[PDB]
């Protein structure tokens, strides 16, 4: 069944009920208008909107454009016959397209219903229809038969493509906001359509080109019954309640007024741009007026004005409000029905929920600006099909949205001439001249502090009793159709219906031509300094914006200076063809570029030319915008910093029942679900914060990149084409080069490095939102908790007391995870936020690295790192710290005071690895030192060491310590703790065992339950304090802290994560170099070294012992390990500067006899297969097999050495056979088979005291 | 027994007397061997060759014991079974034994093995004298017996001969873990069981005693054996319970004085004899060990800078010394202590060290690479940022300067001062007698005992060494003698089985006693050895007459 039936055409007779001359209410005196109805209470007037405004009485563009970013004006439009059957038909075809879809149909259903509330009469108990809600249809008899009605469609005013829903208000009551509704005049055209830029649907077909797509007049037409059948139940929003922003800055748009209901309307990402008290109060408010107007129902018992009986007016406005009576003839409302009303009115009745059900493109937000006029077509069948629209199916526009691109699709869509200039609305920005005018919708939008406001600090009371396509598939069922008012006859009023429009607040014209003077180029300055006017002369590059601002003939670029060298350089026709294919394999080089360095936190993809391209942070160096990032977290990305502050959040007032025993449960399970529902209120609030406040920079950021990534495009294709113009005639014809295929391949090059782009950028954003957003709420929600769980605990001091109290404790000694799928429905920036809870070190609150010659807090929790000037960084890896027992070899962390809560430290987990040194004198026997210190008047945990001990120990105020340790001796041939690096964690949970893990395996673990005031601290001491050795020294790296306890597989985790498993490791732990003679042991027999027997051919190697003894009577003896022959390790293909050996490596092994260096060679042909090591003086045959890839991974297995022969075959792993007596060294292929393959290199320490003899 | 002894007179001495003779004095050779291998050898074996200086522990002596019992059970058992088949057996079981003694690893078996040997070997004294007593003429008997005697000795003098050319290294007793050489002791033990082995092959051809064939019974064989002794001499000239019974048939009955006396005699001369002829090497030893100990260097307060050692330094102490940046390089440490020595940075590099002992020493920075100063030779000690690298393995020792030659080369002179003063016993048997002979050379021995007092030297020991041993043969050639012509045919070896018994008895104890007595005093057991020769040679006075 078709909404609109039986179509009429233009020209059909006058009729009377279908087809006839109308008189709408205006101001004065008006002739009647042509009105054709297509639906019950539905008429459109095909003619131009000069009846109801007296003002706009004129069709000439106005002397001041207005305040719009696309506008056309025209005075001939719908003057003509054809021109007003073209109106018709296209409204028509949009109706029913509407109403098609399940939701549109709803939509319809609900406005046809509707109808405005009888409030005409002074005398309180009358119904009388409103004067102005009605027309008049005059009959070809002659009289008219006034009636009433719901929607009117009329051509637009002046402004064309201005469309807009009026209303005609009352004398005293607000109709449109009080509940009563009234009749709503849509001023629609659908042959013009805005037209905006895409730039985010790249995910689902990178083959696409630019953007520029076409708004679909469905939606348009959508958004107006939207705001119809928001004001046709009289629940809009006052037109005084506007989403303020601030203007005064030079970063800010000038003026951008968008009122409360148009982000009602818009919902999706927009309607989260409201808080959730507003709607709290708009819900109440709107929920007062029904009960109004339900007890001015009740009230009333006479009507005066029509033939209808009363019962059947009182059933219609009952199933319109949804109103109970309960058989005795008493309306009342209900919260449940009225919430699902208004539910549906509200959040189901959106433009975002439209274009989801329609599948077409649409501007996710309001700030994506349109940008173009389009003159369209939409009666023809073959342009716009009923049931797809532009996305005809089964031809060329059904995919990637093509029936909406205007540059595939050109015959359908014209562009038109806008009357709001570039620059018409502007602000003159200039440095202390070269000043630039920006358009003021190319500009940052910085929404006010005033619009956020929160209920958060007021207290609460708890007593007994305290509290997606498939919902809307379920309210389609649940909706009620089969009954729409019918038809009422109403006495004919006055010929003229006088009444005037709604009146509407004055808005004031913002200031234009503003100027700034600054003291840097702004991005701004940037962008403008990339343009060109496509003129005559040549179009050069150059890297200096001082330059290029000045010289119109001469563009800057952000590119390297061998491309500006390449596209400057006058080149022949017979160079010309490659000329063209180098400068597309350049562009494409730079624009694909990314950044190496990840020990960031998620912002693995860093993409370097963004900081010349801008000026972002003011340096104009990759190198330095890659340090300044990694410095400074995102912050450098945003314009203006938000302010975000919570205010402390209320406590909760149990009240106490005298002698019952189900109502106190019900009082603790109550207290615990809102205490949920705090926590989930704080974190909606925050991310409603973050998105008004903070994604908008990011999303015009991204919106500038591939501006500048286009405007870097079109230099690069004039600079061609205009050197092809120069050619001869002979040469054009003899050489062609075209410029669509150029066009193409560097668009889709951009489309490439634009994806890099956007990951980049949703990774800053989401990397901000939980590193500096988030903290500041969590620790309000967690001092909350620990203030209402000892009021809980008071309150338990019947017969139950142990479940409750384990339920309490435990219920709130944890936290609520924080998911943003709950908060926002966008799957691009969902799936960053999934990428970046996966990683167990970015939820770290401590991350203390060394990154870009800065010791800095990656997890940006610490206010200030105070480094002492007596710490040395090893200069090979800057990450291991060593500090000495001094006075100023310490470092202090000073963490950020409006983060840090006062209950913290009840569950949290320590990492670190430390590398300790042999004890040598006497005096460390019985000597504990504190290196890590977190105590403030005496309270808090410290990590602290003595002889072979490491001690962790937690205090509370009243003085009771918990001391876990592990103890290794210093007794033993070989130690894996002695001097070597080893992985330290330490997981405390308050409510069962504080445990200590040494290599990722449990090592001890205490009760910790009886301590009582844990005091939290402030400052973090890594000082060595107490030591009376004065010469003691450590090694530290990779400190992390984390706020909750630690389970075996996250630490297995991190022990694999941080062992980087990339590099070859000596003994004691360090990295693997090249040109160093390190010591070699064998792990299978470590009792015996390596030695040499006569080098040469004819001498091989083997494994004599036993090593040694090294010894300190009382203190220590352990086997001595500078024994044998060194080996050193020369480069042989390693392309990287660095001495560092990596994994796979292929490597030269040298053995030193005498202070000589020997080659470790042998010769693979002797039989058996078994090849016996030799050495050979360096100047030997290359024919023997001599280069060894180092390997370390198979699961990592030491440090592994194979040989392999010239030619790429592998003679196998090095190790040793027991080849006769002597035990000598082969390269066996049966260890390739998978011990005696493993291997470690020994370096000379001083850490381990032995004297290399 | 008058037909007997005159068909006996008839036959006279000749061919096979003496073939009988030497294949009885292979025995006694054996006998002779034995001794010394129990009091000589198992005693210098038990000793610490790692230790350059060792004492002398008795252990093995215990074999002496298993003797005794072999001295009664195939001594005594004979008479009641038979000379040649006792002797046969007991010398076969002693040479199988020593040869499986040969082939031993460990030694606790080889010292069962020596036991059982001893056990065996026991028991042939008495055979073969009694044996040897029923072949030869009446009056012509005390001289041939005599000389059977310096098998005996001569034994115990090749026995040292070769020891000292084979095994002059103590040690080698108490020590497995060696490689399959070092086995000098092996080829020892083997060769020391030549004379039994001999003896062995001999005895198949010599017959049983006539005089015991006889008085068992098959009269007919005696005069068979009879007449084969007079036409070999013509062709030259041209049950236990009865044995037990007839031991106390020996003892608590008519053979009562003469036994008790007997045993008497025997006991005194055992241990005298015994006793001297193991202090007597003990004694030069201690002579040498004190001579050397004189001659001890004690250092105090030293300040050795920067000083390369490369000679031997031997019997010296140091006691707060302070060897700051030595160098001890390819030396060897002899008899030299450290007390209280405060080292730096010194460096030790083959050195060999025996006896040697640091004590209380503070030693830092030092290297010891290529030593075999092990941890037990350092004693509360406190290494300070020292090291132990490669270290040689086992103890070393100058064996040229460690060798006991001179313990078997006395014992090689005492047994050989006898020969003079055998010959001058043999050929006077027959003129003094048989009692005044034993007598005065017991009495003689213990004068000259009393002159040892006098005696302080190396040559004075070794002179008065050789006049004792020169002057006690003939007292143990005349107790044979006596103690074989007493008993008849039917208590002979049960008797001198007995009185054998009690004589190894008396060596152990002896040996025992004496070789304690070493550096505490010397006139204690001089005068316990002249009381024990006084009282022996004024008892055997009091012996019945046999002329
Ligand atoms: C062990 O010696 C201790 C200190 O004596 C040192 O004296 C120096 C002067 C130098 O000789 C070092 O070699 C010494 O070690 C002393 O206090 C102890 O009491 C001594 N112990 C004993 C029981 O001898
Ligand atoms: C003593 O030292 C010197 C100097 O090194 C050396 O030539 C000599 O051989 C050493 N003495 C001995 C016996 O080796």
């Amino acid at each position: 069944s078709p909404f609109v039936n039986k179509q009429f055409n233009y020209k059909d007779p006058v009729n009377g009920v279908d087809i006839a001359y109308i008189k709408i209410p205006n101001a004065g005196q008006m002739q009647p208008v042509k009105a054709f109805k297509i639906h019950n209470k539905i008429w459109v007037i095909p003619e131009r909107d000069t009846f109801t405004n007296p003002e706009e009485g004129d069709l000439n563009p106005p002397p001041e454009a207005k305040q719009v970013p696309v506008s056309y004006y025209d005075s001939t439009y719908l003057s003509t016959d054809n021109e007003k059957d073209n109106y018709l038909k296209g409204v028509t075809k949009l109706f029913e397209r509407i109403y098609s879809t399940d939701l549109g149909r709803m939509l319809l259903t609900s406005i046809v219903r509707g109808i405005p509330f009888w409030g005409g009469s002074t005398i309180d108990t009358e119904l009388k229809v409103i004067d102005t809600n009605c027309i008049n249809v005059i009959q070809p008899d002659g009289s008219y038969r006034s009636e009433e009605l719901n929607l009117v469609i009329i051509g637009p005013s002046a402004d064309i493509i201005q469309f807009e829903c009026k209303s005609f208000g009352h004398e005293v009551l607000n109709l449109t906001r009080n509940g009563y509704g009234s009749t709503q005049y849509i001023r629609f055209s659908p042959d013009f359509t805005f037209g905006f830029e895409e730039s985010l649907e790249v995910d689902t077909n990178p083959l696409l080109g630019a953007g520029k797509f076409a708004t679909d007049p469905a939606v348009t037409l959508a958004h107006q019954l939207i705001h119809a059948g928001h004001r046709l139940y009289g629940i809009a929003i006052n037109p005084n309640r506007v989403f303020k922003v601030n203007t005064n800055a030079y970063y800010e748009m000038s003026g951008l007024e968008v009122s409360f209901e148009e982000l009602r309307t818009f919902g999706g990402h927009d309607a989260k741009f409201i808080d959730s008290l507003q709607e709290n109060e708009f819900r109440l408010y709107y929920y007062n007026k029904f009960k109004d107007i339900a007890s001015t129902l009740n009230k009333a018992k006479s009507i005066v004005g029509t033939t209808a009986s009363l019962q059947y007016m009182k059933n219609v406005f009952k199933e319109k409000y949804l109103l109970s009576e309960d058989t005795s003839g008493k309306f009342s409302v209900d919260k449940l029905k009225f919430d699902k009303l208004y539910k549906m009115l509200t959040e189901i009745y959106t433009e975002d929920n439209f274009v989801k059900f329609f599948k077409v493109l649409n501007a996710k937000t309001f700030l994506n600006f349109d940008k173009a006029v389009f003159k369209i077509n939409i009666v023809p069948k073959v342009n716009y099909t009923i049931y797809d629209g532009f996305n005809l199916r089964n031809t060329n526009l059904a995919a990637n949205f093509n029936g909406q691109n205007t540059e595939i699709n050109n015959m359908n869509f014209t562009k038109l001439k806008n009357f709001t200039g570039l620059f018409e609305f502007y602000k003159l920005l200039c440095v202390r001249d070269l000043c630039i005018k920006v358009n003021n919708w190319d500009l940052f939008f910085s929404p006010s502090e005033d619009n956020f406001t929160n209920d958060l600090n007021k207290g609460e009371e708890i007593t007994s009793d305290t509290n997606s396509l498939d919902l809307i598939q379920q309210y389609y069922l649940t909706f009620n159709f089969d009954n729409e008012p019918e038809n009422i006859s109403i006495e004919n009023l006055s010929s003229d219906i006088i009444g005037q429009l709604e009146l509407m607040p004055n808005i004031e014209r913002f200031p234009n031509g503003k100027k700034y003077e600054l003291d840097k180029y702004t991005m701004f300055h940037y962008l403008r300094a990339q343009e060109f006017e496509h003129g005559k002369s040549r179009i050069a590059l150059t890297n200096s914006v001082n330059e290029a601002l000045l010289n119109p003939s001469r563009v800057y670029t952000f590119f390297s200076s061998d491309y500006v060298k390449k596209v400057n350089k006058a080149t022949e026709a017979a160079m010309f063809l490659g000329w063209v294919e180098q400068l597309v394999y350049d562009f494409t080089d730079e624009t694909s570029e990314v950044s190496t360095t990840d020990k960031i936190a998620d912002i693995t993809i860093i993409i370097p030319y963004i900081g010349p391209a801008l000026n972002i942070g003011n340096m104009l160096y990759k190198d330095d915008f890659v340090g300044a990032l990694i410095f400074s977290g995102a912050v450098i990305l945003l314009e203006f910093i938000p302010e975000i502050a919570i205010p402390v959040l209320g406590t909760f007032a149990l009240v106490s029942y005298i002698a019952n025993k189900v109502l106190t449960v019900q009082t603790i399970d109550n207290a615990l679900s809102k205490r949920n529902e705090k926590w989930d209120e704080v974190y909606k609030y925050i991310v409603t914060n973050w998105l008004a406040k903070v994604n908008t920079q990011i999303d015009l950021i991204r919106k500038k990149m591939k501006e500048a990534l286009e405007n870097q495009a079109e230099a690069t294709k004039a600079i061609i084409n205009y050197q092809y113009n120069q050619y001869t005639e002979e040469e054009k014809n003899n050489i062609n080069f075209n410029i669509d295929d150029l066009s193409s391949k560097l668009n889709e090059s951009i489309n490439k490095a634009m994806i890099n782009i956007n990951k980049f950028l949703n990774q800053c954003s989401v990397s901000y939102l939980m590193n500096s957003m988030i903290p500041y709420g969590v620790k309000r929600l967690e001092d909350f908790d620990a203030s209402l769980k000892d009021a809980l605990l008071k309150y338990i001091y019947i017969g139950q007391v142990d479940r409750l109290k384990d339920k309490v404790n435990n219920t709130l000694s944890t936290d609520i995870p924080f998911q943003l799928s709950k908060y926002v429905d966008n799957q691009r920036l969902l799936s960053t936020f999934t990428e970046y809870i996966k990683n167990i070190i970015n939820t770290s609150i401590l991350n203390l690295r060394y990154e870009s010659n800065h010791l800095i807090d990656l997890s940006r929790y610490a206010s200030k790192i105070n480094i002492g000037s007596k710490v040395n960084f090893d200069p090979i890896d800057k990450n291991q710290i060593q500090l000495f027992n001094l006075e100023s070899s310490k470092i202090e962390v000073i963490l950020k005071n409006a983060i840090v809560y006062n209950s913290m430290y009840e569950n949290f987990s320590t990492s670190f690895w430390i590398r300790i040194p042999k004890y040598f004198n006497s005096i460390s026997l019985n000597n504990e030192y504190t290196i890590i210190n977190c105590m403030e008047n005496n309270s808090g945990w410290k990590v602290s060491l003595n002889y072979g001990e490491i001690i962790w120990t937690l205090q509370d105020t009243q003085e009771i310590k918990q001391r876990v340790v592990f103890k290794y001796s210093q007794m033993i041939n070989i130690s894996d703790y002695i001097n070597r690096w080893i992985f330290v964690t330490i997981t405390n949970n308050r409510l069962n065992n504080s445990k200590i893990y040494i290599n990722g395996r449990l090592i001890d673990q205490k009760p910790i339950s009886n301590l009582g005031n844990i005091h939290a601290s402030n400052n973090i001491m890594f000082k060595l304090d107490g030591c009376r050795d004065t010469h003691r020294y450590i090694w530290i790296k990779y400190f992390n802290l984390f706020d909750k306890e630690l389970n075996e597989k996250e630490i297995k985790d991190l022990y694999d994560n941080q062992s980087n498993s990339g590099i070859l490791k000596d003994f004691w732990g360090d990295y693997l170099q090249y040109d160093k003679p390190y010591y070699m042991l064998n792990l299978y027999d470590p009792n015996k070294y390596v030695d040499v027997n006569n080098v040469g051919i004819r001498g091989y190697m083997y494994l004599k012992g036993p090593r040694g003894s090294v010894m300190t009577t009382n203190i220590y003896l352990n086997s001595s390990l500078y024994r044998g022959a060194k080996f050193i390790i020369k480069k042989y293909a390693s392309g990287n500067k660095d001495n560092i050996v990596r994994n796979n490596d292929r490597v030269y092994i040298n053995v030193v006899v005498k202070n000589k260096e020997y080659r470790l060679a042998t010769n693979a042909s002797q039989a058996g297969v078994e090849k016996i090591l030799s050495a050979l003086e360096i100047p030997d045959v290359g024919n023997l097999s001599q280069v060894v890839v180092m390997k370390s991974k198979n699961i990592t297995n030491k440090c592994k050495m194979n040989l392999q022969d010239n030619n790429g075959n592998d003679i196998g792993f090095i190790g040793f056979h027991q080849f006769n007596n002597i035990a000598k060294l082969v390269a066996s292929n049966w260890y390739n088979r998978q011990l005696g393959c493993s291997w470690e290199f020994i370096p000379v320490d001083d850490g381990w005291g032995e004297r290399p003899l | 027994a008058h037909q007997y002894e005159t068909i006996m007179d008839e036959c006279g001495h000749g061919r096979f007397q003496w073939i009988l003779f030497f294949v009885l004095g292979l025995a006694l050779m054996a006998d002779g061997v034995e001794v010394f291998v129990v009091s000589f050898a198992l005693p210098s074996a038990e000793k610490d060759m790692c230790l350059s200086s060792s004492k002398k522990g008795m252990l093995g002596m215990i074999v002496y014991l298993g003797m005794m019992a072999g001295a009664f059970i195939l001594g005594g058992l004979a008479d009641k079974l038979g000379r040649k088949r006792v002797l046969s057996m007991s010398l076969a079981v002693n040479a199988s034994f020593a040869s499986l003694s040969s082939f031993v690893q460990g030694y606790g078996a080889f010292l069962f093995c020596r036991l059982i040997s001893g056990i065996g070997i026991g028991g042939a004294l008495p055979i073969v004298f009694a044996y040897f007593s029923e072949f030869l003429s009446r009056e012509k008997r005390g001289e041939h017996l005599s000389w059977l005697g310096i098998f005996w000795m001569t034994g115990g003098l090749y026995a040292s001969a070769m020891a000292w050319s084979i095994i002059p290294h103590y040690g080698w007793g108490f020590s497995m873990g060696t490689n399959y050489h070092f086995h000098s002791w092996r080829v020892f033990v083997i060769v020391c069981a030549l004379p039994c082995t001999v003896s062995m092959v001999a005895l198949k051809f010599m017959p049983e005693s006539p005089r015991f064939l006889l008085e068992m019974g098959k009269h007919d064989e005696a005069w068979m054996i009879l007449k084969q002794v007079h036409d070999t001499n013509m062709r030259a000239k041209g049950i236990f319970k009865q044995v037990w019974d007839n031991a106390l048939y020996c003892v608590m009955g008519p053979y009562r004085m003469n036994t008790l006396i007997l045993a008497v005699v025997w006991f005194a001369m055992a241990f005298s004899y015994y006793g001297l002829t193991v202090w007597f090497p003990d004694m030069i030893r201690y002579f040498q060990d004190e001579e050397y100990k004189s001659k001890m260097k004690v250092f105090f307060g030293e300040h050795v800078y920067g000083a390369t050692i490369n000679f031997t330094m031997e019997n010296q102490i140091h006691q707060h010394g302070k060897l700051v940046n030595d160098k001890f390089t390819r030396m060897y440490f002899k008899h030299v202590l450290f007390e209280d020595t405060f080292f730096d940075e010194c460096y030790f590099e083959d050195v060999t060290s025996t006896d040697t002992y640091f004590k209380n020493c503070t030693i830092e920075s030092t290297i010891f690479y290529n030593t075999d100063l092990y941890e037990h030779k350092f004693i509360n000690c406190r290494f300070i940022n020292s090291t132990f690298l490669e270290q040689k393995e086992g103890c070393h020792m100058d064996l040229e300067q460690d060798n006991d030659f001179l313990i078997y080369l006395v014992s090689f002179l005492g047994s050989l001062s006898v020969l003079p003063g055998n010959i001058i016993s043999a050929l006077l048997m027959d003129r003094i007698g048989r009692l005044k002979m034993i007598g005065g050379s017991m009495l003689i021995s213990a004068v000259c005992c009393f002159f040892l007092f006098f005696g302080n030297s190396e040559s004075a020991m070794i002179g008065w060494q050789c006049l004792f041993c020169g002057t006690s043969i003939a007292a143990w050639n005349a107790l044979d003698v006596i103690t074989v012509e007493l008993y008849p045919t039917n208590q002979r070896a049960t008797a001198f089985g007995i009185l054998n018994g009690l004589c190894k008895f008396g060596a152990i104890l002896g040996n025992t006693i004496f070789a304690s007595f070493v550096g505490i005093t010397k006139v204690v057991p001089i005068l316990l050895a002249a009381a024990s020769l006084v009282g022996g040679g004024l008892i055997a006075l009091r012996l019945p007459e046999t002329r």
